[PDB]
């Protein structure tokens, strides 16, 4: 038994197929991530993705912070969540706007597609909404 | 019968004729020398046998009588100890109150005001105080006169001339063919149960007969005048049974297997001698049978001539699973037809094994009386240290060197090598991960607390008292370790350490060993030295698997082992031989050891060596200084280094001012190593034309032109200027440091 | 007609699909096991063989050991992601070791070396002293 | 790309092109020497530049000579 | 070049990251640039000047203004002997309690004490108060404009 | 050299005893005892952990300099072959690691070149040697002020 093949029978190709790059469990998972499912707006990609992240950025913050002993420990790291998804959104401008090129014909058939300027502006702006939000919604959470 | 004796007679005439000819072992040098460079390579390619010959049995001829060459002088440097030992030393004076006496064996003439380095050690004599430990291994062994010494030192001479002349018998006379050579399975069969299970058998025979009941009257208060002849206790029972009365029934509970009635030399009690702070010679006794009979026994596991027994190759080939694909199939080959491929290995099995045996021998002290001497322990435990270092590397360096020589493809198709070399950018690239995700957290956690404490921060910091990270693991073994004389290990006394905590023990009034308890301070250092070896690992494995081709350099196995690049295109290709990557991880085992050292000198002076007084009062040597300052690198530099130099830096006018000299001589040599490390070969020899000109206006050069080193040359003499440099300095600043608190 | 081979992580990346790539056919006249420049081992297959590769020198490298190696004989291509091909080596049949009538001068200075002018001749120039 | 020049010392003894690891060298006809051959340089934009070839010429100075250029992803031996 | 080099056409057109890296290294070597003409050379190297010029006297008029604006110049003349001067005053989000107290021994606020020497010159040259110091680094701010 | 010899020769007639150096400048372990380890004390003692003291930035500083320096031995030492094939198998991680593929770079990682490995360890080991030595001189005096 081997365990191991070439990826997609293509032996001079620079990878290997084995269980953990590609197995039922690694398949599934991966397909079913907001970066990578099929039938979703760009905008509703970078919302989830922006609604996981911004939850658990959070943590770190309010813990092992410089104001975590005091009666505004949870107010203290929560301005410094949206701090650093104010780095990561302006990250995400800048990439797009280098990265891909603007369109002459206005023809457009994919507008669902993921990999050009107007859609990764629409992704930028969802992971903007999405991660101050969860950064938000456990500053509920957390004041119990 | 597969395994026989075949030697040929006759085969290397003995003459001087090559002796008066430099370089006859290589074709090219043999033509002799036209610039300085051939000087150099005679030197680097004298024991390179492999590139002498293409024969393996004459590469095998001239290892196995090197190894005759290198025995003797094993032979010639113990039997010099010994002779020491017994005409320039204190060994007499030290045997009748051996916690006064310093230790001494060696006496400096006096020819330009040198003799100041004789010190005042005791017992009406003069001399340089030795840390080899060579005393206490004499008293563990019954030693008590100078007589005895000059027997080992006349028996050393004598086996040093027998090896001496069975290499040149075996390489002359009576050379041996490669079919004696390849046979693995008697060799195992010999090592095991010759070479180490009637070693350990006979060693313990020693023990019990003559180590043992000479120990206890030692012990017990008796001179040394008043011990009888060791022989003495071979013959009259009554001495012996008066010492472990077992010896009245002889030998016959053995034969009839009633061996606990030995139970008066056979114990296992552990922990420490309270009158000498070593381990029960008992125990030792104990410890040597059970071993000689598990290898005795591990010795009958291979096949030979009769049926009976494994052949290396069919278990090697049987294992083999679906992610594997043909396992082991080739290994063989591979270690019976390749001498690098054995080396690779054993070097890396040796220089673990000396790491290992430094850490059991300040945990556990073997021998009696060194555990009180801080300058012996401290010496002989940065020692292994440093021979552990360099053999590991050594290994690897070899296992490249197969890589590139004496591996072929199509020897191993589809086997555990082809595999391992088809995937072999996903092991570089996650170790490399793996090594900036270490680096970043190690030393970052010293950098937090160096920032924190500087800004008036201290309440924020990595600390016993701010952020804990305590080694709850290790510290969870510890509580099994001192729990386990009674329940685990039933029939033990005590704790195999004191380390992993009991009872405090004390020799002369200074502490031998004591609990060594673990907190955040010594976490935080446990990852640096996770980190500095996964480093060390990642430069020396890049370096075997590359060592045939990568991506920049397709056709490397042509280009050889050493080689300096290919040149100034694609971009830098400086350093991209397997022999470089070898020369780089050297700076990394020495980074990796001198933290070893410097966080063993540091954490026993701080908590556990010292002195103490009545109702317990323990006061340490830098007095629990361990916690709250070596947590940032500001304290390791004013508290370790800084405080610390005070012996070394104001020992002139002293006795230990030699150690004082070579800190600064060792000093100067590594930064002398720096002009070569910095810089490159052509600088240097335009330098050189310009002053062949001065010499050529005079009408004279030499005709063996100059020549600056090369490229690889160039590198080797920093690397070893910037060894011998700085683990000197290290070398100076611990035995004067450790000599003023012994 | 791809030889023998169980995959490795040395293989081509994305500039094999969006920049030139590189095979290399060959012919043999029996099963043989040579090394791969970005993998340890395969076996050839008898008659033709065909490799992608992702650089020229490491098809070169593999030329190099065909050659003097097993006594066998070779062509070199560039393939471009539209789908154009170019041939390379050996450029007209006949390798660049052996002279071949038909060949012309590229890049040739008609003087010795100690012959080029000082760069201060050149000055203000688009050029360079041993481009003159 | 680099650039690769030949100058007229070259003694036509293929050494330079039997040496060259990306084929950018080759021998062409030439009335000059002894064996009325000059290594020529054709295809300098597969030259990566690791002077193999000067290692490799005999004559005092060299004939062969690779001068550094302006580097695209062939020279810079990239394969990615 | 429509690169980021403009000045190397040869350096942009490399792939790789060591295109930046030499863009920056190989700004200021006027005479390399592509199509370098020497009249255009020596006009570039004038206004050049004249940028580095400015560059030293906004630099001066930085000191007089901190030491004016945060010094003890004032208290410096009236005792030289026994007063330290100061160089500017720190403000770091980044100090615990104990910082704040440590860097003011003497003064109201935190503070770096000055060993530039700039003191001794100004006091041996005239100047005697805060408002010539504050003078003076207005007419260096107004020869830098020029 | 020079910096060092006029420091200490005027920390000794400030001291009072301009024979300490007039004694211990012949032989080298003077200098390494009664100046560099002798008046090191102030400076190291900046921040520990009892406490921190005005002088804890350039005990800061002065450990800042020991780090530059050493990281510069690292671009002198260790040559360009060696980083170029690491480099290839980071790019070959990034390339086959899911959610990290729909990034990438404009421009081609490579390793530094020869001439820039020169020029970047040179400067570490320059701006590591000044600031250190910068830190030493300023809080050894100004922390014994004689
Ligand atoms: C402490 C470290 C150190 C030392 C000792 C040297 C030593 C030297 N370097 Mg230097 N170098 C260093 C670091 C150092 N380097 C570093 C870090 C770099 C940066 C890469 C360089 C870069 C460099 C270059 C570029 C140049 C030098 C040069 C020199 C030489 C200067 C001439 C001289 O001093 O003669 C005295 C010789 C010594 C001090 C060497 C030690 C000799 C000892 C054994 C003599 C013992 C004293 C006494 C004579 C004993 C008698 C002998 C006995 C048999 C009777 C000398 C060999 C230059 C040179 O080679 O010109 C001649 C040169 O051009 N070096
Ligand atoms: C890398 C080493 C290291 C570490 C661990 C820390 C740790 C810390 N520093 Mg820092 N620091 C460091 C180096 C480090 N420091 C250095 C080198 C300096 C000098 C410049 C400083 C200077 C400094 C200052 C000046 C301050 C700190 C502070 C802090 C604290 C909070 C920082 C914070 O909120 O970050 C935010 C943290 C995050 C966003 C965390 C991200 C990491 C996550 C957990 C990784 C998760 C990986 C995950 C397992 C992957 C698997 C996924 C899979 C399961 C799906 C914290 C104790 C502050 C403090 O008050 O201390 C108490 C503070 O004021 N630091
Ligand atoms: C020189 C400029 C500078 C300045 C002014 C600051 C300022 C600050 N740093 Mg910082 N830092 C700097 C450089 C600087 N840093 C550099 C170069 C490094 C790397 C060596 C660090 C590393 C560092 C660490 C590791 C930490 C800080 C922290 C802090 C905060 C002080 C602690 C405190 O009480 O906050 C407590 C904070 C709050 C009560 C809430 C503040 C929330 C901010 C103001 C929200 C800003 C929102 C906005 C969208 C940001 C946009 C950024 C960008 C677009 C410009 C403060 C905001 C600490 C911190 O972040 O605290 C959480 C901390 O842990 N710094
Ligand atoms: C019982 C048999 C026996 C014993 C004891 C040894 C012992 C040894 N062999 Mg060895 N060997 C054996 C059988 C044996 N071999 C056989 C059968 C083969 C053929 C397959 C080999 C082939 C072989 C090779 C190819 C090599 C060795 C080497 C070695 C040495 C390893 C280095 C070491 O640990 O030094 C420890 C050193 C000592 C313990 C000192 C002992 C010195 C001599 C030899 C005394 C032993 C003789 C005798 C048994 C003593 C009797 C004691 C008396 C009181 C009764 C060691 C001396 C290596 C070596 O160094 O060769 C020189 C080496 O390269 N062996
Ligand atoms: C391997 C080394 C070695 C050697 C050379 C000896 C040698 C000896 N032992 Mg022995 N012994 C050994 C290991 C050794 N022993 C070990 C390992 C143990 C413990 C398991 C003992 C336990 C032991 C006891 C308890 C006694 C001896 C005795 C003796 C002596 C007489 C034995 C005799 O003639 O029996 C005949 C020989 C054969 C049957 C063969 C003789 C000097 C006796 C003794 O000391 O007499 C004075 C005795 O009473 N031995
Ligand atoms: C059992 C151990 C062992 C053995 C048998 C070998 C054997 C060999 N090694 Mg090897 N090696 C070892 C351990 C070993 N090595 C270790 C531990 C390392 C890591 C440091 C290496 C690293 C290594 C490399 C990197 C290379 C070799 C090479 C070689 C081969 C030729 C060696 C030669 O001609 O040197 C001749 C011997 C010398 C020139 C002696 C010089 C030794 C130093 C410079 C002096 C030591 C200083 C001294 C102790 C103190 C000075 C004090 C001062 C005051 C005077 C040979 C097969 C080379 C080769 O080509 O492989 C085929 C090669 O390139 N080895
Ligand atoms: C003090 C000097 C020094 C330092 C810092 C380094 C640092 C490094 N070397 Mg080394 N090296 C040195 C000397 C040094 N070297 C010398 C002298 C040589 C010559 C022999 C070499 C030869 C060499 C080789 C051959 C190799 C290395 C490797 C490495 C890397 C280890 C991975 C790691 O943990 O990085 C993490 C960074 C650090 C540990 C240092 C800083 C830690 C910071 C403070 C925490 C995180 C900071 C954060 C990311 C940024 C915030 C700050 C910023 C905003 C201001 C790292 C970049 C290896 C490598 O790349 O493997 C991965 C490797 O193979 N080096
Ligand atoms: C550790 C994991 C482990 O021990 O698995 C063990 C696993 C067992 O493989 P096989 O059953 O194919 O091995 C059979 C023979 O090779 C045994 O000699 O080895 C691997 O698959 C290597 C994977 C690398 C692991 C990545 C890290
Ligand atoms: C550890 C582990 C693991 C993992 C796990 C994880 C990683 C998890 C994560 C998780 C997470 C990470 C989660 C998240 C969540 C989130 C959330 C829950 C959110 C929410 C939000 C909301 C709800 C909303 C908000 C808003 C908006 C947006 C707008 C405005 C308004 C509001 C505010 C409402 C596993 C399994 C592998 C295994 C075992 C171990
Ligand atoms: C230190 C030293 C030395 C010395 C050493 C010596 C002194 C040794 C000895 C050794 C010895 C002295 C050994 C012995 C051996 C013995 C043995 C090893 C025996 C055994 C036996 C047995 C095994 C038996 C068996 C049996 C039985 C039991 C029963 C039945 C029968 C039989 C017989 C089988 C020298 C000089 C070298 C050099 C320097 C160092
Ligand atoms: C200094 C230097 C040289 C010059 C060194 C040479 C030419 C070797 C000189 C060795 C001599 C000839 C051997 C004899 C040693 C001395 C004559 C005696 C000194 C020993 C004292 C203890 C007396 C290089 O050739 C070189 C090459 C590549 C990288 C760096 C460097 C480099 O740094
Ligand atoms: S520089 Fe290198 S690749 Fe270019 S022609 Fe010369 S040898 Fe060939
Ligand atoms: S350039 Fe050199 S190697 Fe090439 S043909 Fe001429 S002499 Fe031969």
């Amino acid at each position: 038994a081997n365990f191991i093949k070439p990826y997609n029978d293509d032996p001079f190709v620079g990878h290997l197929a084995t269980p953990i790059t590609s197995s039922a469990v690694t398949r599934s998972l991966l397909k079913n991530l907001p970066a990578y499912r099929f039938g979703l707006t760009p905008l509703l990609r970078g919302l989830e993705i922006g609604l996981a992240h911004g939850y658990f950025l959070i943590g770190p913050f309010f813990k092992l912070g410089p104001l975590r002993n005091s009666e505004i420990a949870l107010f203290a790291g929560f301005l410094s969540t949206i701090g650093l998804i104010l780095i990561l959104t302006l990250g995400l401008t800048i990439y797009g706007a280098v990265v891909f090129k603007e369109e002459k014909v206005m023809s457009s058939a994919n507008v669902n597609n993921l990999q050009t300027k107007k859609a990764w502006d629409q992704f930028k702006g969802g992971f903007f909404v999405g991660a101050c939000g969860s950064a938000g919604f456990a500053l509920i959470c957390l004041y119990v | 019968k597969n395994v026989q004796i075949f030697v040929e007679k006759d085969a290397v005439e003995t003459s001087f004729e090559k002796w008066s000819q430099p370089g006859h072992f290589s074709r090219t040098l043999a033509k002799g020398p036209k610039t300085t460079t051939w000087i150099w390579n005679l030197h680097a390619d004298a024991h390179d046998f492999d590139s002498q010959t293409n024969s393996l049995e004459e590469v095998s001829r001239k290892i196995f009588s090197a190894h005759f060459g290198q025995l003797a002088a094993i032979f010639l440097w113990i039997s010099g100890m010994h002779f020491h030992g017994a005409y320039f030393s204190n060994y007499s004076a030290w045997l009748s109150d051996p916690i006064k006496i310093k230790q001494s064996s060696q006496v400096v003439w006096p020819i330009v005001g040198q003799e100041i380095l004789n010190a005042d050690v005791g017992g009406n004599f003069q001399g340089v105080q030795t840390t080899s430990g060579w005393f206490q291994m004499w008293r563990a062994e019954g030693i008590t006169s100078e007589v005895e010494l000059y027997w080992i030192a006349i028996g050393g001479l004598i086996m040093s001339a027998l090896m001496l002349f069975a290499g040149w018998f075996h390489y002359h006379k009576a050379a041996p063919k490669l079919e004696w050579f390849q046979n693995a399975e008697s060799m195992m069969n010999h090592h095991l149960a010759g070479l180490l299970g009637l070693g350990c058998l006979s060693w313990s025979g020693h023990q019990i007969h003559i180590a043992l009941p000479i120990n206890k009257l030692l012990d017990a208060g008796v001179s040394p005048q008043e011990i009888p002849l060791p022989h003495e206790f071979l013959i009259n029972r009554d001495l012996m049974a008066q010492l472990y009365p077992s010896f009245e029934k002889g030998l016959t509970p053995f034969f009839s297997g009633q061996w606990g009635v030995y139970s008066d030399f056979l114990t296992f009690k552990g922990g420490l001698n309270p009158v000498t702070g070593g381990l029960w010679l008992s125990d030792i006794a104990h410890h040597h049978l059970a071993l000689s009979v598990l290898f005795i026994i591990a010795g009958h596991m291979y096949r030979t001539n009769w049926g009976i027994g494994h052949s290396m190759k069919e278990i090697l080939e049987a294992h083999k699973g679906p992610f594997t694909g043909e396992g082991h199939k080739g290994l063989y080959e591979i270690l019976t037809t390749s001498w690098h491929a054995q080396l690779a290995i054993n070097l890396a099995m040796i220089g673990s094994l000396s790491i290992i045996v430094a850490h059991h021998m300040y945990a556990m002290p073997p021998y009696p009386y060194i555990a009180t001497d801080y300058a012996t322990q401290l010496s002989l435990f940065t020692h292994h240290m440093w021979i552990g270092g360099f053999c590991v590397v050594g290994g690897a360096a070899h296992g490249a060197i197969f890589m590139v020589r004496d591996y072929t493809p199509a020897n191993n198709y589809n086997n555990l090598l082809d595999r391992d070399l088809r995937h072999r950018d996903e092991i570089i690239s996650n170790l490399n991960w793996v090594c900036i995700f270490l680096g970043c957290h190690a030393f970052g956690f010293y950098i937090h607390n160096d920032t924190m404490r500087a800004l008036g921060r201290p309440q924020d910091m990595f600390s016993d008292k701010a952020i804990q990270l305590q080694p709850i693991f290790a510290q969870w073994i510890q509580n099994i370790h001192l729990l386990a004389p009674g329940t685990t290990a039933p029939n033990a006394l005590a704790t195999t350490s004191y380390a992993f905590g009991g009872d405090i023990v004390e020799v002369g009034g200074k502490i031998a060993m004591m609990p060594i308890k673990l907190g955040t301070a010594d976490f935080m250092v446990h990852h640096i030295h996770a980190f500095t070896i996964h480093v060390t690992v990642l430069i020396l494995l890049k370096g075997v698997l590359y060592a045939r081709s990568s991506k920049l350099i397709p056709d490397k196995a042509n280009l050889g082992f050493r080689f300096p690049c290919d040149g100034p295109g694609r971009g830098g290709t400086c350093q991209s031989s397997s022999w470089d990557h070898v020369f780089l991880g050297l700076f990394w085992m020495y980074n990796a050891i001198s933290v070893v050292i410097f966080h063993f000198s540091w954490k026993m002076q701080s908590d556990v060596w010292g002195t103490v007084t009545a109702d317990g009062s323990i006061s340490h040597i830098t007095g629990g200084n361990f916690a709250q300052s070596s947590i940032t690198i500001n304290g390791w530099l004013r508290d370790f280094l800084w405080s610390q130099a005070s012996q070394v830096i104001q020992s002139y006018g002293s006795a230990s001012s030699a150690y004082g000299l070579i800190f600064l001589g060792a000093h100067f040599i590594w930064a002398f190593s720096l002009m070569f490390l910095f810089s490159g070969r052509g600088y240097w020899q335009e330098l050189i034309e310009s002053i062949v000109w001065a010499h050529n206006k005079l009408n004279f050069a030499p005709a063996i032109q100059p020549r600056a080193l090369s490229i690889t040359q160039g590198r080797a003499v920093g690397l070893a200027h910037y060894l011998l440099g700085g683990i000197g300095t290290t070398w100076a600043f611990f035995l004067a440091r450790s000599l003023s608190i012994t | 007609p791809s030889p023998i081979f169980g995959g490795s992580t040395g293989g081509w990346l994305r500039k094999a699909q969006v920049e030139e790539k590189y095979v290399i056919t060959w012919d043999s006249p029996k099963e043989q096991i040579f090394e791969m420049p970005t993998g340890g081992a395969a076996i050839m297959r008898e008659g033709p063989n065909l490799l992608k590769l992702a650089r020229k020198e490491q098809c070169l490298a593999l030329g190099t050991r065909l050659r003097s190696k097993y006594k066998i004989k070779y062509q070199f291509y560039r393939v471009f992601p539209n789908g154009e091909v170019q041939y390379l080596h050996p450029k007209d049949g006949v390798y660049p070791e052996k002279v071949n009538a038909g060949r012309q001068g590229v890049g040739q200075n008609f003087r010795s070396i100690g012959k080029n002018v000082s760069p201060i001749e050149v000055k203000f120039t688009g050029k360079q002293p041993y481009d003159l | 790309s680099h650039s690769v020049k030949i100058y007229d010392t070259c003694i036509g003894c293929t050494q330079c092109v039997r040496a060259c690891p990306t084929d950018v060298l080759e021998m062409i006809p030439w009335g000059g020497c002894k064996a009325k051959q000059i290594a020529s340089a054709p295809r300098t934009e597969d030259c990566v530049g690791c002077k193999r070839c000067e290692s490799a010429c005999p004559t005092d100075f060299l004939s062969v000579r690779v001068y550094l250029w302006h580097e695209t992803t062939r020279s810079m031996g990239l394969a990615y | 070049a429509t690169k980021f080099p403009k000045f190397s056409q040869a350096l942009a057109q490399d792939p790789a990251t060591r295109r930046i890296w030499y863009g920056i290294a190989t700004a200021h070597d006027l005479e390399a640039h592509d199509g370098m003409t020497e009249e255009n050379l020596y006009q570039k190297i004038f206004a050049s000047h004249f940028g580095h010029l400015a560059i030293i006297f906004l630099w001066t008029a930085g000191n007089l203004f901190h030491v004016a604006w945060q010094g003890n110049f004032e208290q410096w003349v009236a005792k030289p002997l026994k007063t330290k001067p100061i160089a500017h005053s720190i403000w770091d989000p980044h100090f615990g309690e104990s910082a704040l107290k440590a860097f003011s021994k003497g003064n109201t606020y935190p503070v770096n004490i000055a060993f530039s020497g700039v003191y001794q010159w100004w006091y041996t040259i005239g100047f005697r108060t805060n408002q010539e110091l504050y003078a003076g680094s207005i007419g260096l701010l107004i020869l830098s404009c020029v | 050299w020079v910096t060092f010899y006029w420091h200490w020769k005027h920390m000794t007639i400030w001291g009072g005893n301009p024979g300490q150096f007039d004694e211990s400048s012949n032989y080298i372990m003077g200098w390494l005892r009664d100046y560099l380890w002798l008046n090191s004390s102030p400076l190291i003692n900046g921040y520990n952990p009892f406490g921190m003291n005005n002088l804890s930035v350039w005990a800061w500083m002065f450990l800042f300099g020991h780090l530059i320096w050493a990281t510069g031995f690292m671009f002198l030492i260790s040559w360009r072959g060696y980083w170029q094939e690491l480099i290839e198998t980071l790019v070959w991680a990034h390339e086959r690691t899911p959610l990290a593929n729909l990034i990438r770079w404009r421009d081609k990682p490579v390793a530094l070149s020869i001439v820039q490995a020169r020029l970047v360890g040179l400067v570490h080991f320059s701006v590591g040697y000044i600031l250190t030595y910068a830190a030493f001189l300023i809080a050894s005096t100004s922390g014994k002020f004689g």
